[PDB]
């Protein structure tokens, strides 16, 4: 149960709820299809972030 | 103190009889013992490498010298109890292994010279101890004298021992004819560039080196070491070993020597290749001490080599010393002695060993799993830190050639156990009669010392950090 | 406490010497004892962080007998990731099969030979504790002198020649081992598996250092150069010596590969994986075709052990997520499938005709059903048919080793129609036929051999089933040793 | 509890500590893998489409197709070691 | 760089030093020996020694420094092949051919691999480990053999291992990034 | 710790005295009493070296 | 809680690290004549051979 595949989409989707917390005020399935096309629409990584000395 | 010893001894010898001989070797056994306990606090003098020089810079006495004299203590201690001590209560080890009346006065004599050597500093102390002790092993050699073997290789070791004596005078008063001088502390870094010292001190380091065993000069040393008996020979190979090679390793005059190189090669390639098919035991036993003596010609290369040659010598004192007890301990379970001198000659003889008396195979395969370097047991550190001071000296070749000799060396050390552990048809179940107690607890320190030894090593590593540093 | 503990334990131990003559009860009940111990330990181990655990040193200097509170640290160290506690788990489950493996074929000096065994079994579980690259090379060398042992007492006719083989390749390709890391330690003045991934050597010293430690790991999983002291290893030990051996070392030399090579030589390691897959397709191809004629029957399970971990080594030296991941399921698949194989030729047919070539046995169905049916079942099980573990090894690791060079991967494809050649070549000359008019009928498979049969049967077809079992453990493992910029 | 530890990178730090490094470590790690999980957003996401949609997937689900096939050898797990052994503009 | 050998010279002076010591090695085998030996049963009694010797010479000397001035660089190739040419002129006198081939691959195997740990006996002195500069480099410098840094340039990686498998320029998150 | 070592260097003494005994092949606890003497005198050089190796880090801590 | 025992457990050898960095530095530093030779009478001047000697004879 402890693995990084069920942490990870939790994290990527507390980490859309975070960005647009308009999607809270959805009812309860509208809110699956909302988030999917937010994860479609954006990267939401912050990779890019860590290689500062990359960029 | 060994001064007083041979004083008091020899006018207490001779006034006993000689039914007091074995008596008196216990006590000198015990005045050791006492030498070493009440009196080794004199390694407070030597903090951070501090060096004296004693009586007008002929003597140098630092913390590698007084490691060494404490070792060849020790060792005394080992060898002069297995004098004086019986085996058994039979009369069969009265008639094989007994002492003579003047045995213990050469032994002490010998350990004399054995450390005026290594303590030397001038040429001439080096000369006197040198000839001291080469008259004590041409003795101690010859005291069995009821022995056609034994006064052969007494003969052989005469002739060879004053050749190689000669060498090294000339050696000598060839360095005074170009420098007006007796000591190495006369070279202090500058002159070695400017003046060819090259031949002369290679030719010293050289005609020191070949008494040791070193290969092209080796075999009348194997047959010195094949004649004499089992008593005799497991002294006379460890003590010019330790004092010689103590002398070359605290003298640093052939670093990075070509000649030096091409000698340690083949010494580890003679020794390895040379007692693979060999059928006596104690040749097969100096073999070894041939390739071990080899893996110290490489330290002489060496800047520097302290701690891999301090490690490897107690390795290999304690691992030599216990591989000859054993096969003083299997003389029991043989079904032929012969030669009341040298009782076991032949490997086959300890045949069926692990049937009568196991664990004085455990004994056995702990010391030879030790001479092949298994990393549990204390050889192995000893062969690691010589393989850490050979790469970081760039004789990268000389690494090689030591991984092949140790593993064409590993052949017949594990034909000692090949031969030990099998199948014997007549086994002992009930000896009424027992060994004894003092002396096999003697082998049982030295196992302990071998497998659980490597505990100690970061101590050991902190405690030679202080004192040499 | 601690100390009192281990002299009640001493004394537990003499007594019951003193009152029963074997030890194979205490050695059964210590070794599922120190099971329970490791499973208790994988209850309170963390999968969310990447660092070592269950940390301890031994032999520090100022406390020389026991653990090491210290500023200072010049000790062997020990401790585990989930990498390390895969193999814990998988050893820890082997050492009292191999210990019930021969409770009753040895009848002369058990105590000696259950001794050596459950100290070999012991060794090698602190194998993977290790943390040092000196703490790892002691314990990866004191299985030689028992091992050893082991076969030249025990053994078949020819057990002085397969007891010199396992000291001498073993020794031999280890000394150079021991070479690669005395050059470490004297640049790095650092032997350390937490630290050693932050220094960089330079490109012509890793290329240097990394040589050293190859041809160890081509000496131990047997690469095609030396692969020879296998066969005759395997073929001529006891039963507990094959059963440790190729169920453990192999693997451990599996797992060196990963925890000693690919985090301070990347560099290194990217100019040699062409020379790594010339090797690896050479030891699978060849090797598995030589299998096709031998006479004997645990040198043909021999060579299969070979094979498979040919297919291993291009799953680790993939640079990919899923070939490491797949080496490890392989690695532990085959250290559960093939001991049961080598309990197949070794205890229940050598332990009721003392021959072991291939001409004696024929039609074993009609007096030996489900002896049978367990060499059919083990047949398929070791050849990479699915549901099992060792397709899932197989599969992932021929995916990683296409992914790194496709056309390496596609000729080391053919693995799977080469493994299944000579073990159904096997399989079906034992199972079919008249029953053979040299073997009298004897008693069918016994209440512990089924016993031992049904756990390593088990064990594979749960990892075959779901390989996700297992995850928790690799997935940071599984990130740590690519190097793909 | 979903618990979320901070963000560390590999360039900030010194090396000389192994808190921050180990961190940077684990944080590079945790990262690849949210990428992941989008990526595989993405695939449930397409084949919802090619399921929902019959015989016209080709021109509902060619962006969704094409987005797949584009992120899918860039959003893989890649390994910290190839990083912070190597500084690019250096 | 290099200049180029002289094969002629370097192998008359090698068949000298040949000729000479099998001279020794005849003098040596007669003097320690049995049976009826005179003056000149030193080169007829002798085993064939000289012949070892000087076929040794001319052959390691002329391959080595022929295959030094074919291939224009010097290192332990050219010693692998000495020793193959060496193993060749031993292993005639055995009259079989597979110890022949026998003697010529183990022989420059031997000493190919002599001659690539430096082809020295004793040590380099500025090579060594000792004398050379180790650990951390201090600050950023080019980063010599012996040393240790934490951080590598990702050109040198580029350079040195290839733009190929799994190795880039630029890291493969920068390279897909929005803007 | 003092106690770990003196313990550990007694258990050496311990398995000196074990194989002392039993290559005289004689039971284990045939001489109880060499146990006791045996460990003393090994746990007396472990009190040694552990003595010296103090001493040696106070002299190192002392070049500050 | 186990990453700080982690940093604790490598600062610990990258202290044995520089311990040994630094006690192979101390051995290739060179050394006093009184610390090399005996500590009394740290002078090299011999000033040896005194009954017959010249004045002049000393430099
Ligand atoms: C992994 C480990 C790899 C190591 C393997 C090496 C062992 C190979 C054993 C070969 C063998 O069988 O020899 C037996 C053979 C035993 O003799 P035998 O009783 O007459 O007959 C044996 C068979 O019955 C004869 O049967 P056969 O004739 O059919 O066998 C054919 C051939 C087959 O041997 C092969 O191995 C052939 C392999 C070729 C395949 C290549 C595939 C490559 C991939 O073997 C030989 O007969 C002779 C081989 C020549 C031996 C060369 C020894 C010196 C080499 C340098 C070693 C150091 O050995 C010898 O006589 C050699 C002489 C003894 C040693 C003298 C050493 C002289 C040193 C010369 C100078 C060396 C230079 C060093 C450089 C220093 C720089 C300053
Ligand atoms: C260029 C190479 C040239 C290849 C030539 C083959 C070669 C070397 C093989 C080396 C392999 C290299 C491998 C790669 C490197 C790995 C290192 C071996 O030649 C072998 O060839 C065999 C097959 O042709 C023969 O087997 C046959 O099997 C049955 C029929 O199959 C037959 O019924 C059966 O009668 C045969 O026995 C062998 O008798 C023969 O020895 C050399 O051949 C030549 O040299 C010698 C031996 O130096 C050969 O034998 C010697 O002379 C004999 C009188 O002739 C004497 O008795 C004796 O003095 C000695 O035996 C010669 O004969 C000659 O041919
Ligand atoms: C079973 C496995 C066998 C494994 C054997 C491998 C042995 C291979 C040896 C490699 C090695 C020792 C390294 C060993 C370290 C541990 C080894 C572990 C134990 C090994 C036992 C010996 O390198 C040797 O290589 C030979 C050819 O390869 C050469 O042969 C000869 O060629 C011609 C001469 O001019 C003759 O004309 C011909 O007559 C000879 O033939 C030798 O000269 C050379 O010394 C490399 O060391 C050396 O590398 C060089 C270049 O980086 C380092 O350069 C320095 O540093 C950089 C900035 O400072 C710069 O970049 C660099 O420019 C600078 O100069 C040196 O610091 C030095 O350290
Ligand atoms: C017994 C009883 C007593 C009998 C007495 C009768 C004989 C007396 C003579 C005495 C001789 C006794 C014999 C001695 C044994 C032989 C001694 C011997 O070879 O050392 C050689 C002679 O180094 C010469 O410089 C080379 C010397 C060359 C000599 C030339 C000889 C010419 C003969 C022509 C005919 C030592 O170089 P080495 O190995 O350090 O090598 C050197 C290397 O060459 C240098 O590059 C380095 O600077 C240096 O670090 C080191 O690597
Ligand atoms: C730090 C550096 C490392 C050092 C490592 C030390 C190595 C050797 C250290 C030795 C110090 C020895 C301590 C042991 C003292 C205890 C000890 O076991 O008694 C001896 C051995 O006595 C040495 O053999 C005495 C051997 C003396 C050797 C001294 C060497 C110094 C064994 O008597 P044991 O019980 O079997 O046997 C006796 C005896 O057989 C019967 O006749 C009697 O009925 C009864 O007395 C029975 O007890
Ligand atoms: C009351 C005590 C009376 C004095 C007893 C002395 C006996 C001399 C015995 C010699 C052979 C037996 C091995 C003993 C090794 C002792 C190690 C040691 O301490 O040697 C030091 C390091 O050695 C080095 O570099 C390298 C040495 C390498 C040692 C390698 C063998 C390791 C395993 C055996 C030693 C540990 C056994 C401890 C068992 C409790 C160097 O000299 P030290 O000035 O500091 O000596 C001081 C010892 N004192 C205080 C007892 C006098
Ligand atoms: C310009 C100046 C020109 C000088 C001419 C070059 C002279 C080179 C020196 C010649 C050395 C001759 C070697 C020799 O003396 O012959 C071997 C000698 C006789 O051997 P033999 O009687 O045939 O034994 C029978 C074995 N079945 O057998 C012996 O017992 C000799 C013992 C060894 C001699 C010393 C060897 C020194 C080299 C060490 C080996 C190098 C290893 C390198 C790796
Ligand atoms: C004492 C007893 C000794 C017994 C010896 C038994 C045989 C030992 C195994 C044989 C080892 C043979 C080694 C030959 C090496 C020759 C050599 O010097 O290689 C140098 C080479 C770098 O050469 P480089 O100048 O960079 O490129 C030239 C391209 N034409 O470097 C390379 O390219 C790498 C070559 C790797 C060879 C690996 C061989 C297996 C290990
Ligand atoms: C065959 C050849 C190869 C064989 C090699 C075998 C290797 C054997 C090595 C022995 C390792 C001993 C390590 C013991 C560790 C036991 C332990 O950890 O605790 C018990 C006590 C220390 O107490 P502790 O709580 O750890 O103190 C530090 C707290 N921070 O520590 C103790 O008191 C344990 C004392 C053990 C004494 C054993 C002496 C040897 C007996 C045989
Ligand atoms: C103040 C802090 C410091 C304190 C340290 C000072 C230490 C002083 C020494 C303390 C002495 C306590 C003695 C405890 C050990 C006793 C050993 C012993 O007697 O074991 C005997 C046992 C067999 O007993 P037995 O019933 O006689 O069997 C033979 C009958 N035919 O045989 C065995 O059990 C074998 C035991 C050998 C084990 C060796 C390795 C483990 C240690």
């Amino acid at each position: 149960r402890e693995d990084i595949t069920f942490w990870a989409k939790k994290e990527l989707d507390q980490r859309v709820l975070d960005k647009h917390p308009e999607i809270n005020d959805a009812p309860e399935n509208e809110r699956d299809a909302l988030i999917v096309e937010r994860i479609i629409a954006g990267d939401y990584d912050k990779l890019a972030s860590l290689q500062k000395k990359a960029t | 103190m060994l001064i007083l010893a041979i004083i008091s001894l020899i006018t207490f010898v001779s006034m006993s009889k000689l039914s007091d001989n074995r008596a008196i070797i216990r006590l000198i056994n015990i005045y050791l013992i006492l030498v070493l306990v009440l009196d080794s606090f004199l390694y407070l003098l030597f903090l951070n490498n501090q060096t004296y020089t004693v009586m007008g810079e002929l003597l140098i006495f630092n913390s590698f010298t007084f490691y060494i004299d404490m070792l060849i203590y020790f060792i005394m201690i080992v060898i002069s109890s297995l004098y004086g001590y019986n085996l058994y209560n039979n009369n069969l080890y009265k008639t094989l292994f007994e002492p003579k009346k003047e045995l213990i006065i050469l032994f002490l004599i010998n350990i004399l010279g054995a450390l005026l050597i290594v303590h030397s500093n001038d040429f001439i102390t080096l000369f006197v101890a040198i000839e001291l002790q080469s008259y004590s092993i041409y003795l101690i050699t010859a005291i069995y004298n009821s022995s056609y073997k034994a006064s052969k290789a007494s003969m052989l070791y005469f002739f060879m021992g004053g050749i190689l004596s000669i060498l090294i005078a000339y050696s000598i008063n060839t360095y005074y004819s170009v420098l007006n001088s007796y000591t190495l502390h006369s070279l202090d870094s500058l002159i070695i560039n400017t003046l060819d010292l090259n031949l002369i001190l290679i030719a010293l380091s050289l005609g020191l080196l070949f008494k040791i065993g070193i290969a092209p000069l080796h075999k009348w040393l194997i047959s010195i070491y094949e004649n004499t008996p089992i008593l005799i020979t497991i002294y006379i190979s460890l003590i010019p070993k330790i004092s010689i090679l103590s002398y070359l390793v605290l003298s640093n005059i052939s670093i990075n020597s070509l000649v030096i190189s091409i000698l340690a090669i083949l010494t580890l390639l003679v020794g390895s290749v040379g007692g693979l098919l060999q059928i006596k035991i104690k040749r097969l036993l100096a073999f070894s001490g041939l390739t071990n003596a080899g893996y110290m010609m490489l330290l002489l290369l060496l800047n520097n080599n302290e701690f891999s040659y301090l490690y490897y010598i107690t390795q290999y004192s304690i691992s030599h010393l216990a591989i000859f007890m054993i096969i003083i301990f299997s003389i029991y379970y043989i079904n032929y002695i012969n030669n009341q001198y040298n009782p076991i000659i032949y490997v086959n003889q300890l045949k069926g060993l692990i049937h009568d008396n196991a664990y004085l195979v455990l004994s056995m395969a702990i010391v030879v799993f030790s001479f092949i370097g298994i990393p549990p047991l204390l050889g192995f550190f000893g062969k690691l830190n010589i393989l850490m001071s050979i790469l970081n000296n760039g004789y990268y070749f000389i690494s090689i050639v030591l991984i092949v000799a140790s593993l064409i060396s590993a052949l017949y050390y594990l034909y000692l156990l090949n031969v030990s552990i099998q199948d014997k048809n007549n086994i002992l179940i009930n000896s009424n009669e027992t060994v004894s107690s003092v002396l096999s607890y003697i082998l049982s320190s030295l196992i302990i010392l071998i497998t659980f030894g490597f505990i100690y090593n970061s101590l050991i590593i902190d405690i030679f950090n202080v004192y040499f540093n | 406490f601690l100390t009192s503990i281990l002299l009640s334990s001493l004394y537990l131990f003499n007594r019951i010497l003193a009152w029963q003559g074997n030890v194979k009860h205490f050695y059964l009940f210590a070794s599922n004892l120190l099971l329970l111990f490791i499973v208790v330990l994988y209850i309170n181990f963390n999968t969310f962080s990447n660092s070592f655990q269950f940390n301890f040193e031994l032999f520090n200097s100022l406390n020389p007998f026991g653990l090491s509170n210290s500023d200072i640290s010049n000790g062997l160290l020990f401790g585990i990731d989930g990498l390390s506690l895969t193999f814990i788990l998988l050893t820890v489950l082997l050492i009292p099969l191999t210990l019930l493996g021969n409770w009753y074929n040895i009848n002369f000096n058990s105590n000696l030979y259950y001794t050596l065994v459950l100290a070999i079994g012991l060794v090698i579980l602190l194998n993977f504790w290790a943390l040092d690259y000196i703490s790892f090379y002691i314990l990866f060398e004191a299985t030689l002198p028992l091992l050893f042992i082991l076969i030249h007492i025990y053994g078949s006719s020819d057990s002085e020649r397969a007891s010199f083989y396992v000291l001498m390749f073993t020794l031999s390709g280890s000394l150079f081992m021991l070479l690669s890391i005395v050059v470490i330690s004297i640049v790095l003045n650092t032997t350390n598996f937490i630290n050693h991934n932050l220094f960089v050597l330079s490109l012509d010293l890793q290329t240097i250092i990394w040589l050293g430690l190859f041809i160890a790991i081509m000496v131990k999983t047997p690469l095609f150069p030396i692969h020879v002291w296998l066969p005759v290893v395997h073929s001529e030990s006891p039963l507990a010596g094959s059963m440790i051996l190729a169920g453990l070392i192999l693997k451990l030399a599996l797992y060196a590969i990963l925890r000693l090579l690919l985090p301070l030589l990347c560099e290194a390691q990217i100019l040699y994986t062409p020379m790594i897959y010339i090797i690896s397709l050479l030891t699978i191809i060849l090797t598995s075709l030589a299998t096709l004629r031998q006479i004997d029957l645990k040198v043909i399970i021999a060579y299969s052990s070979i094979s498979h971990m040919g297919i291993a080594i291009l799953g680790v030296c993939s640079n990919t997520s899923l070939g490491i991941y797949g080496s490890i399921v392989l690695g532990v698949a085959h250290g559960f499938v093939s001991p049961a194989l080598f309990l197949i030729v070794g205890g229940i047919l050598y332990d009721r005709y003392h021959i072991r070539i291939v001409n004696y046995y024929k039609g074993l169905t009609t007096y030996m059903p489900q002896l049978a049916t367990y060499i059919i079942i083990l047949s398929f099980a070791n050849i990479g048919t699915p549901l099992t573990g060792n397709f899932t090894g197989e599969f992932l690791s021929l995916q990683g080793g296409f992914i790194r060079n496709p056309i390496i991967g596609g000729i080391s494809c053919i693995s799977v129609l080469l493994a299944a050649i000579y073990q159904l070549k096997l399989t079906n000359k034992l199972t079919g036929g008249i029953s053979s008019i040299y073997m009298h009928r004897t008693n069918d498979v016994t209440i512990r051999e089924k016993f031992i049969m049904n756990i390593l049967i088990i064990s594979t077809l749960i990892i075959g089933i779901c390989p996700q079992i297992m995850y928790n453990l690799l997935y940071w493992t599984v990130n740590n040793y690519i190097y793909i910029i | 509890e979903h618990q979320r530890p901070e963000l560390v990178s590999f360039d900030d730090i010194n090396y000389n500590d192994h808190k921050k490094v180990r961190e940077a470590q684990e944080s590079y790690t945790r990262e690849q893998f949210i990428r992941l999980e989008a990526l595989k957003t993405v695939r449930k996401a397409l084949e919802k489409c090619y399921e929902e949609s019959g015989p016209n997937h080709f021109e509902d689900c060619k962006n969704l197709a094409e987005q797949y096939l584009d992120m899918l050898p860039t959003h893989r797990l890649q390994g910290y070691l190839g990083y912070q052994r190597n500084d690019p503009s250096k | 760089h290099f200049h180029p050998y002289n094969t002629l010279g370097l192998a008359t002076q090698s068949a000298m030093v040949g000729l000479g010591a099998g001279v020794v090695a005849a003098a040596a085998r007669n003097s320690l020996a049995t049976g009826p030996r005179n003056i000149l049963t030193t080169f007829s009694k002798s085993g064939g020694v000289v012949t070892i010797f000087t076929g040794a010479s001319i052959a390691y000397v002329f391959t080595y420094c022929s295959a030094a001035n074919l291939r224009e660089r010097k290192d332990g190739w050219n010693h692998m092949w000495a020793g193959a040419a060496t193993g060749a002129v031993l292993g005639a006198r055995t009259k079989l051919v597979p110890a022949f081939i026998g003697w010529t691959v183990l022989c420059g195997a031997a000493c190919g691999l002599f001659g690539w740990t430096g082809a020295r006996f004793n040590a380099d002195r500025k090579a060594s480990l000792e004398q050379s500069p180790k650990g951390f480099v201090q600050e950023d410098a080019h980063q010599t053999f012996w040393e240790v840094v934490h951080r590598r340039p990702l050109s040198l990686t580029v350079e040195q291992l290839g733009e190929g498998r799994g190795i880039n320029a630029v890291p493969i998150a920068t390279a897909t990034e929005a803007p | 710790a003092l106690f770990t070592s003196l313990v550990g260097a007694s258990g050496l003494g311990f398995a000196t005295k074990f194989l002392s005994n039993k290559i005289r092949l004689k039971p284990a606890g045939y001489y109880p009493l060499g146990y006791v003497f045996s460990g003393v005198a090994w746990a007396g050089l472990g009190l040694v070296l552990h003595n010296v190796h103090q001493h040696s880090l106070e002299v190192l801590e002392k070049k500050k | 809680d186990i990453l700080n025992e982690e940093a604790k457990i490598v600062q610990a050898l990258n202290n044995q690290r520089e311990l040994t960095i630094k006690m192979h530095e101390l051995k290739r530093e060179e050394k006093d004549y009184a610390h090399s030779y005996s500590p009394l009478f740290s002078d090299p001047v011999p000033q040896g051979g005194s009954i017959g000697k010249a004045p002049g004879s000393s430099r």
